């Protein structure tokens, strides 16, 4: 792409999901997912290749059917409210649909399968895209309409994600895989929270896209897309090995670092709610996640997987990616947990 | 090497539950612990009940 | 509610249904899309003419207008794909299960 | 001279020096005087001495 | 019979989606797709809806589905297999018209049908409003106010029109 | 004795298509190393065209075997 | 500035640099057929930048001061071994051509990077693009395993498709007595060693494979022995060359962009040759690869990034 | 659950009100804490790009430093803000209903009956 | 009988074994569009008729 036209496309990302964020009405909302929908398509497509084009297929199918729930569900409030504020929904069938909708959206299990075939079909770049940014406008969507969201409908989508996500990752030794099914169980934490607490919603999605963000930044710094290219890391760039340990036993949310504080929190915030059994059954299945961030601590950091003699010439010359944000994001994934009542700002 | 490797690590992967295993573990691994439990707890709710009753004999026990 | 949304909706379901189960062809299933649309359109319509919201008049537009920007983007993948495998059947599209 | 190639930091980027330094004194400047009218509005307000 | 135009042309409405939505060749889908939009502005003009009737017809019909006859044509299809001459596509148009017959039937016999929502079958005419003497239509007053209320949503459907022609140009590049 | 490191045959356990092979993935194989897939399904875009004149009331007998690229 | 986005937004725009005098041009031929005097000779005549043939030392040429590395950083890569010792169960023979291939794809990439970068043309001898021919060779002795080829061809899919090839092959025929007969007389005691079935295959591999490719994208031009040594006719024909074939007409600045993000990117150009797959010939173990790497950095100059290096000069560390 | 407070001044990062409570102090252990994490970053930054991690680009590193102090001298000024809000809320809740919120009539433990569970 | 088996297979190596089946069930999928949204049809008709989300 000329790089002035990447600049657009990605600001017009942006600017979908900023209309999704400022609007009071249910027209614009749509317009803002139907602008971002058109925007991230090119750069999917961006390295050309077969891959590229089936994940661009799959995405465009999945977010058009969502999109037009979305506006059923709209229309549906319309007829029985007269009315188009971006609130509660005013009818149960349309609450049904939205809710469906937004779940399809973000990719929640059982409305799932697209999200590992997409990421994996895509370059590193659209990737942090598609698991970061692209979780914006819907969450902002269900922070606003979720008194009138039923409560079983959004607990099932948020239990069966985590038990996918879990399993899902167990079996996978693609990068772009993991990270997809890592966000399918992330997801899973936003929603289970939200009837409760939206603020813990936003807590665990800031802390999400940061370490989310820090993890994809160090793959694109040494192109890793794989588990055992991911191994040579080693002998490369030690302080990366550092830097990814630190972030994937952040992502497993073990203490004292910066991941444990929104499953800390979430948990919090349903027990005063007198929800003991799916808080401990959710703690419980995220020690999935921990197992498979640890296979890959394994293997890229706490043993040294065998080299080739055509590493030696990669010694000889330095980074050169940008990394940007890199040092302050991974201080940030890690080292947050002391700051904790800082989460009232976003109140 | 063999011999010690043989005592440890090989013995679970030629394990198979079958019938003399599985009797054998709950004989061996269940049985002592739910004997003991009923020794213990009819000889506690024996003395319990003497000493609410003051039939226990505690004259001088003022160490526990 | 009046009778006639009970078809209207009916089309709805009807062409939601069509979208969720695939045959062969890609192109077959954007058509279903486009049937959505169509359908939201026209009741999104009908309740807006019936009630005299007169501003809401315009929205019909923007959702017909969206939408086929939509179809051009679809309709393009379509071509790429076809392009790749020369035919539009999505059973072709299916490397990234690994 | 003992690089081949003369690297891309073989000496220092003095602009770059220039505006970072600065931008660290303006901030410290600023924050030190945003401090100070906040505890200037925190005591009008509550009446203190 | 006039008097249940909107409910009779809502009948050719669906019975045209369960066409494309059985799914038959892509050129005999666009036929049924057609059928429908033409069939829908109908609907639409009988509510007063005239303009928006007519923009079904220029942009739906004269627009969108032109292009899809011409990317079938190209892209996919060029001969068609005989409409309703394969298993799965006859099931579902039976199926289709089958379920469209018993809700037509219940909602005549009983005036009335419920499925999710609560439908009655007095006649869509009963709820029409029965006030009408201004000297303008009120629908063209509100498309209109597009360009005077409507600054905010020009500019946002301007911008994502003209962001379409950039990414389908990048999209089908290939390089 | 020296410290154990994972030799060539502990590090292919993570180097196939999936963690847990089964019957059903055996097909499976690792994708390619740079994301692209050969083109080799159908790439045939240059058209023959026997081609005369409109009218024949002046040329006639004029066969021009063409090939064509749009 | 850096070359990036930004420069190229600000007019650095690779079609402003380069004219018609703009040519890649790489001089091919068995081993001993004088391609490297030829080589020499076309570049000063028409203004252009010589490369010398990628050996083993290449990339410690362009890094660090510059001069050769000790051996144990090459991988003890050793083509004297190669001819000694041809089948050495030590993998010596495919690690060689493994480590060449890296070499040339490198040289390669720094030949697009002057190119586009100042548009001044380039002549190489030898490049990526003919690297195989060794190979076949290796293979078709007994040298090097089937598994070893299918590694190569594994690691060239994947990095050659992303480069354009030279504008001109030239090509230099010499008949394998000839080139034996010049071996003797070169007087290198493991050269001597090569035998003709070898010479025989690398010719086999140019004439039934390479010339044939290169043919349908690029302008070859093939001399004899004695008219190569014409390099005043050799240089006329290349101005005479009308340049109609080939993936460079398909080119602009916004491609060219994209090509010039790659070659100036090191990492990225080696990215593929070090793939994850376990061949005994290019696989280190942890505890050797640990100990040359401990060592690599405690080399002058190689510890920090160019540039931060006090114990060879660098100063200014503090603001840098 | 604050989200519609009556006196919410919305899409404002401070309002006015909360000029009325104490600034964070210069010398807060939050916002040391805030300045140390930014001399972490500065010091990952030096090692992921080979510099000398103590010495190099000393300018750098004071960048890091002030910037992290900075915005979290603003953060911590909205965190104290809406822990002041949460409480004045809470308290003029409880005014407004004391129906809900009695006073309770507490016993001393020689009043009150405790069962004993002997430890034998 | 206890170590080295049984306190190994009623905790440890059980639950270990359950996860591994699970995860072939989640991840042995066929890539195939058709099959995706088939399943979405069920999950919206399971949600109206079985659990009665709608309402
Ligand atoms: C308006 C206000 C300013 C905001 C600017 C908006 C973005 C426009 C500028 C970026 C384009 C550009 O300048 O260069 C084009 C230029 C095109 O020329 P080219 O080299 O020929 O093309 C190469 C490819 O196109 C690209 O090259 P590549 O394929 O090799 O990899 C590129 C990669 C390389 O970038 C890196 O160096 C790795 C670090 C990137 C991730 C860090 C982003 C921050 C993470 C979240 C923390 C918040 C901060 O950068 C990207 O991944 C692009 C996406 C970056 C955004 C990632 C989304 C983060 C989620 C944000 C959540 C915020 C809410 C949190 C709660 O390429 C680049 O330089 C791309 C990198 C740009 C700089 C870093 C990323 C932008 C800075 C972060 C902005 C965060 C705001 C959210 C953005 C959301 C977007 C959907
Ligand atoms: C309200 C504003 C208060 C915050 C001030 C933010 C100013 C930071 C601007 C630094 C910058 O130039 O970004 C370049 C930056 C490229 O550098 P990088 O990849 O981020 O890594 C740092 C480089 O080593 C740096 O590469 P370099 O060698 O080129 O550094 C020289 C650079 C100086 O740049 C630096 O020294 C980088 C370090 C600055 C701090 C990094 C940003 C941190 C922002 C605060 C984060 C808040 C943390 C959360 C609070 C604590 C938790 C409650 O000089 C300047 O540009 C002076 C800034 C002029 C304005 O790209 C961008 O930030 C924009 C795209
Ligand atoms: C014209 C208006 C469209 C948006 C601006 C696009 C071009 C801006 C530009 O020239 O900067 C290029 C620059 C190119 O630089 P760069 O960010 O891609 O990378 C830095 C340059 N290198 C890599 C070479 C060191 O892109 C930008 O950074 C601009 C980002 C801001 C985009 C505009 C924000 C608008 C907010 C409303
Ligand atoms: C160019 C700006 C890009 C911003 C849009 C893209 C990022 C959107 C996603 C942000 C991360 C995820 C949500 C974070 C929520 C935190 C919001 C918050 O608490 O502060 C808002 C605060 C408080 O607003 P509030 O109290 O009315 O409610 C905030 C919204 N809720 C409660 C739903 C989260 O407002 C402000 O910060 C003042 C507005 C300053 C505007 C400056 C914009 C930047 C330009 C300089
Ligand atoms: C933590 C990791 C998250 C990443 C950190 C993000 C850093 C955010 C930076 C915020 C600091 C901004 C300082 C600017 C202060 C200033 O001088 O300008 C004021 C301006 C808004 O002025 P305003 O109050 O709206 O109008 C005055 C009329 N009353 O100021 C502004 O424009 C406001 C800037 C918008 C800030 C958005 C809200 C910031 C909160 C981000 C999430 C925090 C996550 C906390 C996690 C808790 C666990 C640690
Ligand atoms: C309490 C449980 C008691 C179990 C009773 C015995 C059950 C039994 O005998 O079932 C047999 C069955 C397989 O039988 P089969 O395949 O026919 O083998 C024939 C060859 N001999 O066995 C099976 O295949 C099923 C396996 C049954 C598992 C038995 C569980 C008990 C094992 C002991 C657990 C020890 C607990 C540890 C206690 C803490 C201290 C160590
Ligand atoms: C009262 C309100 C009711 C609202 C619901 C209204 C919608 C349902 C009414 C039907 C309307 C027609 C819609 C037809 C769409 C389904 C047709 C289709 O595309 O199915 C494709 C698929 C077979 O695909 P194929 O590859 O060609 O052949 C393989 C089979 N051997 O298909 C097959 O495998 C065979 C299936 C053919 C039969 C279709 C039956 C309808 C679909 C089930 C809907 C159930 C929920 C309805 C409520
Ligand atoms: C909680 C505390 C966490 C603080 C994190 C500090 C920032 C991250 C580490 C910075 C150190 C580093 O990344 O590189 C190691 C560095 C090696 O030194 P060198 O490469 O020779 O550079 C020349 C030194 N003037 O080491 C040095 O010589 C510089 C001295 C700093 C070393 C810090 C060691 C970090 C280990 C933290 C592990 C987690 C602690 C628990
Ligand atoms: C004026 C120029 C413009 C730039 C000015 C900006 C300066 C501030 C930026 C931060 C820099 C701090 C000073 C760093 C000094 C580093 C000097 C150095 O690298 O020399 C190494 C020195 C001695 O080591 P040596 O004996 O030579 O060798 C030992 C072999 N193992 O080893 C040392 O003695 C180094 C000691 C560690 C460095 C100090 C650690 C500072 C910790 C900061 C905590 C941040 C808290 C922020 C809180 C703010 C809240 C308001
Ligand atoms: N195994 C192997 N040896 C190579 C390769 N490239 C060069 N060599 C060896 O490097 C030595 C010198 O290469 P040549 O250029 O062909 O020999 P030369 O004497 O310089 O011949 P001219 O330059 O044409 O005059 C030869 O012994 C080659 O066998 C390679 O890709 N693989
Ligand atoms: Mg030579």
């Amino acid at each position: 792409m000329n790089p002035i036209i990447f600049i657009i496309i990605l600001l017009t990302i942006m600017l979908g999901t900023i209309i999704v964020m400022i609007s009071s009405h249910w027209l614009l909302v749509w317009i803002g997912f139907e602008m971002n929908m058109l925007a991230i398509i090119p750069i999917m497509m961006k390295n050309h290749n077969p891959r590229a084009t089936e994940a661009s297929t799959k995405y465009f199918l999945t977010q058009s059917t969502a999109s037009m729930l979305l506006m059923m569900a709209v229309i549906i409030n319309l007829m029985f409210s007269g009315q188009w504020t971006v609130m509660k929904l005013f009818n149960p069938m349309a609450s049904m649909l939205m809710t469906m909708a937004l779940a399809m959206k973000l990719g929640m299990a059982p409305f799932h399968f697209w999200v590992p075939e997409v990421t994996q079909g895509i370059p590193l770049s659209s990737g942090l895209i598609l698991l970061t940014w692209q979780k914006l406008a819907p969450m902002s969507v269900l922070y606003q309409i979720f008194p009138s969201i039923n409560l079983n409908l959004i607990l099932t989508l948020s239990v069966l994600s985590i038990l996918i996500g879990g399993w899902g990752g167990l079996n996978q030794t693609q990068l772009r895989k993991i990270m997809a099914y890592s966000s399918i169980a992330h997801m899973g934490w936003m929603t289970a929270v939200l009837p409760y607490n939206p603020t813990m919603t936003l807590l665990n999605l800031i802390i999400y896209i940061i370490m989310t963000s820090t993890m994809f930044t160090m793959f694109m710094a040494n192109s890793t897309t794989t588990t055992l290219s991911l191994s040579h890391t080693w002998n490369k760039t030690p302080i990366m090995t550092v830097l990814i340990l630190a972030t994937l036993l952040s992502m497993g949310g073990l203490p004292p670092l910066s991941g444990f504080m929104p499953k800390w929190m979430i948990i919090q915030e349903m027990t005063k709610n007198n929800s003991i059994i799916l808080p401990t059954f959710m703690a419980i299945t995220a020690l999935l996640n921990l197992y498979f961030y640890m296979r890959l601590t394994y293997s890229t950091t706490l043993t040294m997987f065998p080299s080739t003699n055509n590493m030696k010439m990669k010694w000889q010359f330095p980074l050169m990616k940008k990394m940007t944000f890199l040092p302050t994001m991974v201080v940030l994934s890690t080292m947050m947990l002391p700051l904790t009542p800082m989460l009232s700002v976003l109140e | 090497v063999r011999w010690t490797y043989a005592r440890s690590a090989n013995i679970y992967p030629n394990f198979r539950p079958n019938t003399k295993t599985s009797l054998l573990g709950a004989l061996f691994g269940i049985g002592p612990l739910v004997f003991w439990y009923y020794v213990f707890k009819t000889d506690r709710d024996r003395k319990e009940k003497l000493i609410q009753e003051g039939k226990l004999d505690r004259t001088f026990n003022i160490s526990y | 509610m009046s009778m006639v949304y009970m078809n209207i909706m009916m089309a709805f379901t009807v062409s939601l249904v069509g979208l969720l189960m695939y045959r062969s062809h890609l192109m077959s299933s954007l058509l279903c899309l486009e049937g959505m649309m169509l359908s939201l359109f026209v009741m999104a319509a009908l309740t807006i003419l019936n009630s005299h919201f007169t501003l809401a008049s315009m929205m019909p537009i923007i959702l017909l207008v969206f939408a086929a920007c939509e179809a051009a983007l679809g309709l393009s993948l379509l071509v790429m794909v076809s392009n790749t495998y020369g035919t539009d059947y999505v059973q072709n599209l299916n490397l990234l299960q690994c | 001279k003992f690089y081949i190639q003369e690297p891309p930091h073989g000496s220092p980027n003095w602009l770059k020096v220039g505006l970072t330094l600065g931008t660290s004194v303006f901030l410290w400047i600023y924050l030190i005087k945003q401090h100070n009218e906040d505890v200037l509005e925190y005591k009008r307000r509550n009446g203190l001495e | 019979m006039m008097l249940y135009i909107v409910f009779i042309l809502s009948v050719i409405f669906v019975m045209g989606f369960v066409g494309f939505s059985s799914k038959p060749s892509p050129i005999y889908g666009g036929l049924g797709l057609i059928v429908s939009g033409g069939v829908g502005c109908g609907i639409v003009l009988n509510f007063g809806g005239s303009f928006l009737g007519l923009m079904v017809f220029l942009i739906y019909l004269g627009g969108m589905m032109v292009v899809f006859g011409y990317t079938t044509a190209m892209a996919t299809e060029q001969y068609p297999e005989i409409w309703l001459s394969n298993k799965a596509v006859l099931g579902a148009f039976v199926t289709g018209l089958l379920m469209e017959f018993f809700m037509v039937y219940y909602v005549l016999k009983d005036k009335e049908v419920e499925v999710v929502f609560e439908f009655n079958g007095l006649g869509d005419w009963v709820i029409y409003d029965t006030g009408d003497s201004g000297f303008f239509s009120e629908e063209a007053m509100g498309i209109a106010a597009l360009y005077s209320y409507g600054t905010w949503l020009v500019i946002v459907t301007g911008w994502s029109l003209l962001i379409g022609v950039v990414v389908i140009m990048e999209i089908t590049r290939g390089n | 004795a020296r410290q154990w490191q994972p030799d060539v045959e502990w590090a292919e356990q993570y180097g196939g298509a999936v963690m847990y092979p089964t019957k059903e993935t055996a097909h499976w194989k690792p994708p390619p190393w740079n994301d692209v897939d050969p083109p080799k399904d159908t790439l045939v875009s240059n058209l023959t065209l026997n081609f005369g004149p409109q009218h024949p009331a002046a040329h006639g007998v004029l066969r021009l075997v063409m090939e064509l690229s749009g | 500035l850096q070359y990036g986005p930004l420069a190229y937004i600000l007019g650095e725009k690779a079609t402003k640099k380069m004219t018609e005098k703009s040519k890649l041009i790489t001089v091919d031929g068995n081993i001993c057929s004088g391609k490297s005097k030829l080589a020499k000779e076309i570049a000063e005549k028409l203004g252009l930048k010589h490369f010398p043939e990628a050996g083993i030392h290449y990339v410690d040429s362009t890094t660090g001061d510059g001069k050769p590395l000790p051996v144990q950083f090459s991988g003890n890569c050793s083509l004297e071994k190669f001819y000694d010792d041809p089948k050495s169960n030590d993998g010596n023979s495919y690690r060689l051509q493994a480590w060449l291939y890296a070499s040339r794809l490198l040289q390669y990439a720094d030949a697009l990077e002057h190119l586009l970068s100042t548009g001044q043309g380039v002549v190489l001898e030898r490049s990526i693009y003919s690297d195989f021919v060794f190979l076949e060779a290796m293979y078709r002795q007994g040298f090097i395993r089937k598994q070893c080829v299918d590694h190569y061809n594994q690691v060239k899919k994947v990095t050659i498709c992303e480069y354009l090839p030279p504008h001109v092959v030239v090509y230099v025929d010499v008949p394998v007595p000839e080139v034996q007969s010049r071996i003797q007389k070169k007087g290198n005691p493991h050269e001597m060693k090569i035998t003709s079935a070898y010479l025989q295959d690398i010719e086999n591999a140019y004439k039934g494979t390479f010339l044939p490719e290169m043919s349908e994208k690029c302008e070859v031009l093939q001399y004899s022995a004695w008219e190569a040594q014409d390099a005043e006719k050799v240089v006329e024909d290349i101005e005479y060359l009308k340049y109609d074939k080939g993936p460079w007409l398909d080119q602009n600045d916004r491609k060219l962009h994209k090509l010039r993000m790659l070659v100036q990117d090191k990492l990225e150009v080696l990215n593929y040759t070090s793939i994850p797959v376990f061949l005994p010939e290019v696989t280190v173990g942890a505890h050797q690869s640990d100990q040359v790497f401990q060592e690599f950095t405690e080399l002058p100059g190689r510890k920090y990034r160019a540039g931060y290096n006090e114990d060879v000069g660098d100063k200014w560390i503090w603001l840098k | 659950m604050m989200t519609g407070r009556q006196g919410r001044a919305t899409f404002q990062f401070l309002p006015d009100e909360a000029r009325s409570l104490p600034p964070p102090k210069l010398t807060d252990p939050r916002l040391a804490f805030v300045g140390f994490l930014g001399y972490c970053s500065g010091l990952i930054d030096n090692a992921i790009r080979r510099r000398p991690v103590l010495l190099a680009g000393l300018h750098r590193q004071l960048l890091y430093i002030t910037s992290f102090v900075f915005v979290g001298y603003y953060l911590l000024k909205r965190q104290d803000y809406m822990y002041a809000v949460r409480d004045h809320d809470m308290f003029s809740y409880i005014k407004s209903h004391p129906e809900d919120f009695p006073e309770k009539d507490k016993k001393t433990y020689g009043e009150v009956f405790e069962e004993f569970h002997p430890v034998r | 009988l206890l170590d080295l088996i049984w306190l190994e297979a009623i905790l440890p190596k059980t639950i270990s074994l359950a996860q591994m089946k699970a995860s072939t069930l989640v991840t042995n999928q066929k890539g195939l569009i058709k099959l995706y949204f088939l399943s979405f049809l069920i999950t919206i008709l399971i949600s109206m008729i079985l659990f009665n989300f709608h309402e």
